[PDB]
């Protein structure tokens, strides 16, 4: 990002720490759903408690 | 009744208070008599829908 | 005329007369005249007598205000006026970049008063922050090019007497917003060119414009707010009883008086019938 | 006489039965200075009437 610092601009960047920080473009939503469904099967939870 | 409301043609209701001149001029058409409450904007598009 | 309760003739006709006299009181803030505030009875009344005085003496301190609320139709003229000269004078300069020069000179040629008191202030605001950054550029000064930030209101090469003398006479205004002194005409030709000797004088005319303004603001908030603080506390206490006279006064009181026009149908509804709910105020 | 203009209102104006007065309805009774001060709107009655309604409603009201 670019941001303001004491009137200069100046630029900084910082980790994503989890992988939901990626951008709906990068990443959709109903992505991140099918990826916890994979997870679920993974543990043999498919169909849910 | 024919031109637009100024702000001192509207007067407000006094609930609670003995109020004759307002019951005389209950079929007039100028003063529009109006509660002191004005609508938010939230629940004016609730009204609406 | 007010109405007060428990108070002895001689303290309603000196607190009537201090509003009254209001505009030749100079820091003219109920706030900086505590003489005027235990008058209503503290510690002398009961509360809800002394929450009505209290009330009444806002309200009335307020329609008194907004009566004396200035006409600055005088110095807008000479606020127009002096702008005029100074796109005037700004037009013939010889700036190395014309471009910006045009831009600012054409929103100074635009500000026009609307005839609303809130609007000018604002306008007055963008047409001084045009001029000064018009006259920072005819002296070929520095100017803030960082993004956010904006060109402060600010005097063009005048002496420091001068500058100190003004921002003294604004501090003037500030105290006492009635007694207009717009009398700082002392700018000697010798020096500096003449679009920044323009300059100054529509940066002290738009400064004077604005402190009236904002003081005028500040004074109409601090009564508003006061006098809603005395019809919550007033209404929260006479609901303790469930009489005629404490129903009906706190009906007239359920009123909002978040404006004037509201301040002034909420005294106007207390005085005529006073005679109704008076008997649920002690008076020992 | 006070008393004539009190009892013109109560009578010609409220038509208040002969049972309810100003000294026995105490509502009444601190109405009816009001109530003379405003020697026109005479003429509509149900403008006074609805008023001592909506009076007695405000005296009877336990909120």
């Amino acid at each position: 990002t670019h941001c303001q610092e004491n009137s200069e601009t100046v630029a900084l960047c910082t980790p994503r720490i989890v992988i939901g920080n990626l951008p709906d473009g990068l990443a959709p939503g109903p992505f991140h759903e099918l990826r916890t469904w994979e997870i679920m099967e993974h543990m043999r939870l498919r169909p849910p408690p | 009744d024919r031109q637009p409301l100024n702000p001192a043609n509207i007067e407000a209701r006094h609930h609670g208070v003995s109020d004759v001149p307002r019951l005389g001029a209950m079929d007039a058409d100028e003063p529009l008599f109006v509660d002191d409450y004005r609508a938010t904007d939230d629940e004016w598009t609730l009204q609406k829908v | 005329s007010l109405q007060f309760i428990g108070l002895q003739r001689r303290d309603v006709v000196a607190l009537v007369n201090f509003l009254r006299h209001l505009t030749q009181k100079p820091d003219v803030d109920l706030e900086a005249h505590p003489k005027i505030l235990k008058k209503c009875g503290e510690k002398r009344l009961h509360r809800r007598t002394v929450l009505f005085n209290e009330l009444m003496l806002w309200l009335g301190y307020y329609r008194e205000l907004r009566f004396h609320n200035p006409d600055l139709s005088s110095v807008l003229e000479e606020f127009e006026v002096r702008c005029v000269a100074v796109a005037r004078r700004g037009y013939t300069y010889p700036f190395g970049d014309r471009g910006k020069a045009r831009d600012h000179l054409a929103v100074l040629d635009r500000t026009e008063f609307d005839t609303d008191v809130r609007h000018d202030a604002e306008i007055v605001e963008r047409a001084l922050v045009s001029a000064v950054i018009l006259a920072k550029m005819s002296v070929r000064e520095t100017l803030v090019t960082a993004i956010g930030q904006t060109e402060p209101i600010a005097f063009v090469h005048l002496k420091d007497t001068e500058v100190q003398r003004i921002e003294e006479n604004l501090e003037g205004v500030r105290r006492n917003m009635f007694c207009v002194k717009p009398l700082d005409l002392n700018l000697d030709r010798h020096a500096n060119t003449a679009l920044v000797n323009a300059v100054n004088k529509l940066v002290y005319t738009g400064r004077l414009i604005m402190n009236v303004r904002r003081s005028w603001e500040e004074l109409e908030r601090k009564c508003l707010a006061r006098i809603q603080e005395r019809c919550k506390l007033l209404v929260k206490e006479l609901r303790m009883c469930l009489s005629f006279d404490s129903n009906y006064c706190r009906n007239i009181l359920k009123h909002a008086v978040e404006n004037g026009d509201s301040a002034d149908t909420l005294l106007e509804l207390l005085i005529e019938d006073f005679d109704i709910y008076v008997d649920s105020f002690p008076q020992s | 006489k006070r008393d004539e203009k009190h009892r013109h209102v109560v009578n010609v104006v409220l038509e208040l039965p002969t049972e309810i007065s100003e000294a026995t309805h105490p509502v009444l009774a601190t109405m009816l200075s009001k109530y003379t001060r405003m020697s026109s709107l005479f003429n509509d009655k149900c403008a006074f009437k609805l008023d001592l309604l909506r009076m007695v409603a405000v005296s009877r009201t336990r909120r």
